[PDB]
């Protein structure tokens, strides 16, 4: 946790559903914006913290 | 193993979108028609209704 | 009606998923209450159901 | 010396161009323009904004 891990995501598809699925138990509560319509919109930059 | 289910491990992982959509490259999953001028239509150029 | 446990949420309104577009569909506009229990003590074969 | 008549002209135009500005007011929602707001954000949220 003290050293947290940073992933660069770009210039690619998401597709959401297989965290929807595959995920037994995740929470998921988001900010900002509707998990529902995450499919539709577009984004400039996308990181991944773990 | 033994420990309570408060004190167990847990993996976290946090995203962070940038919806300021300045560049737009990380668009999801869709299809794209064709562009009609010069008609009052339904456009929806990079997300924007 | 009887589910498994991961669908549970699926029978709200505003969600989605197989159960929830295809088996039972609730209404945007609703007013009601949804009860759901365990049923594993009950409904359960060794063999399976 | 005919200031009487542009005033009027003045402060109309000035009035009308106030009034046009004030639709970049956020008013404390997450954005000013309506189809973004629809798009990006839960219903039972979009109403209050
Ligand atoms: C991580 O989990 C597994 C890899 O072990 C993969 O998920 C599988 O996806 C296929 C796609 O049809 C399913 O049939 C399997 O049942 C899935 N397995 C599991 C264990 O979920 C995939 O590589 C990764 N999935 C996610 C959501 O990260």
């Amino acid at each position: 946790v003290y050293a947290w891990n940073r992933k660069r995501i770009s210039n690619c598809v998401a597709d959401y559903s297989v965290l929807y699925n595959l995920a037994p138990f995740f929470t998921f509560k988001c900010y900002g914006v509707s998990p529902t319509k995450l499919n539709d919109l577009c984004f400039t930059n996308v990181y991944a913290d773990s | 193993p033994t420990y309570g289910v408060g004190h167990q491990p847990y993996r976290v992982v946090v995203l962070s979108f940038e919806l300021l959509h300045a560049p737009a490259t990380v668009c999801g999953p869709k299809k794209s028609t064709n562009l009609v001028k010069n008609k009052c239509v339904n456009f929806n150029f990079n997300g924007l209704k | 009606f009887v589910i498994r446990g991961d669908e549970v949420r699926q029978i709200a309104p505003g969600q989605t998923g197989n159960i929830a577009d295809y088996n039972y569909k609730l209404p945007d506009d609703f007013t009601g209450c949804v009860i759901a229990w365990n049923s594993n003590k009950l409904d359960s074969k060794v063999s399976g159901n | 010396a005919l200031g009487k008549l542009q005033d009027v002209v003045n402060h109309n135009a000035q009035a009308l161009n106030t009034l046009v500005k004030q639709l970049s007011s956020k008013f404390g929602a997450i954005s000013s323009v309506l189809n973004d707001i629809f798009s990006r954000l839960d219903p039972p949220e979009a109403e209050v904004q």
